[PDB]
């Protein structure tokens, strides 16, 4: 899931 | 100033990379990725060494024992592993955390590991019996990152609720909760070398050297893009003083720590560089990419 984007 | 100048390019991990780190007897680099594997790689040549393979879901941190024959990873699947690095073999599968477990670390005598996950909590589990000593109720968000102090006396956690935490290993006691203005997600947060800081990552393209004692902020570092990953960041220290991290805009980025000014911005990744690691002895960084690249670089400067 570190590779995957936070949606700000 | 530094002059970091690429050494040699790692590839084969198939899906983006997650993390890069040193052995601390500085022969290898190990690297785990979204493609459920670890590799091992040559920390001098760059020459991939082995596979290690196990976790049923994608890797999103993987740490070394003090002595650099084990490793622990954390994974999607909701497990960490220990890994005899030698063998290959899976000694012990941690379980407990209900969510992606996303961090974790040895502590420096390697008698436990801690770990934080997507389920908000913080654990300390132990390496011979591969049980949960504890569970830390430690955030409202996921926990980002974890680690020891140098003694491994102290456990630091940041989390997306914009907190980063102190606790005592031992009895599992929040001894402090550090405050930034507006919290801002955490993304990231280490200990200095000398335990008296943490540097800690905030999803604002910022990132700070506080003495979290004092809840003071000592030092500022900008210029990089960070607000949608969970990227590293470290302290150099075999040669200039600097602090080095990854950056959203595919850059490694270097600061003087004292002076806050960029010294290097290192150029090649195609993708965000979420992970960077500095040697123990050489001045040798290692940067790591996602899912565009999937490419681990290593770099070197004479100074």
């Amino acid at each position: 899931m570190r590779t995957e984007p936070r949606p700000p | 100033k530094p002059n970091y100048a690429l050494k040699f390019t790692l590839a084969g991990h198939t899906k983006a990379v997650s993390s890069v780190k040193f052995s601390p007897n500085g022969e290898w680099l190990a690297s785990s990725s979204a493609d459920k594997l670890i590799k091992i790689w040559g920390a001098y040549d760059g020459k991939f060494e082995k596979t290690i393979s196990g976790h049923k879901l994608g890797i999103s941190d993987v740490a070394w024992s003090s002595d650099s024959n084990l490793l622990v990873s954390a994974s999607d699947d909701k497990t960490l592993k220990i890994w005899d690095v030698s063998s290959g073999k899976c000694l012990k599968t941690l379980k407990g955390h209900s969510n992606y477990v996303f961090c974790c670390n040895f502590n420096p005598q390697s008698n436990l590991i801690v770990s934080g996950s997507f389920d908000e909590s913080v654990r300390i589990w132990d390496v011979k019996t591969g049980k949960c000593l504890k569970t830390l109720p430690a955030h409202s968000d996921p926990v980002s990152a974890v680690h020891f102090n140098r003694d491994g006396s102290l456990i630091v956690s940041s989390s997306y609720d914009g907190l980063c935490r102190i606790w005592d290993t031992a009895s599992g006691q929040c001894l402090k909760t550090l405050i930034d203005d507006d919290n801002p997600p955490v993304s990231f947060v280490k200990f200095s070398p000398n335990g008296k800081y943490i540097l800690a990552a905030t999803l604002d393209n910022t990132l700070k050297l506080w003495d979290y004692s004092k809840g003071k902020c000592l030092k500022t570092y900008t210029g990089h893009k960070n607000e949608k990953y969970c990227i590293f960041a470290n302290f150099s220290v075999t040669g200039g003083k600097w602090i080095v991290s990854g950056s959203e805009d595919n850059l490694v980025y270097i600061w003087n720590l004292q002076t806050k000014e960029i010294v290097q911005k290192l150029q090649g990744h195609t993708d965000v560089v979420i992970s960077t690691a500095c040697h123990p002895t050489e001045n040798i960084i290692a940067s790591a990419a996602l899912e565009n690249d999937k490419t681990i670089k290593l770099w070197k400067s004479d100074c």
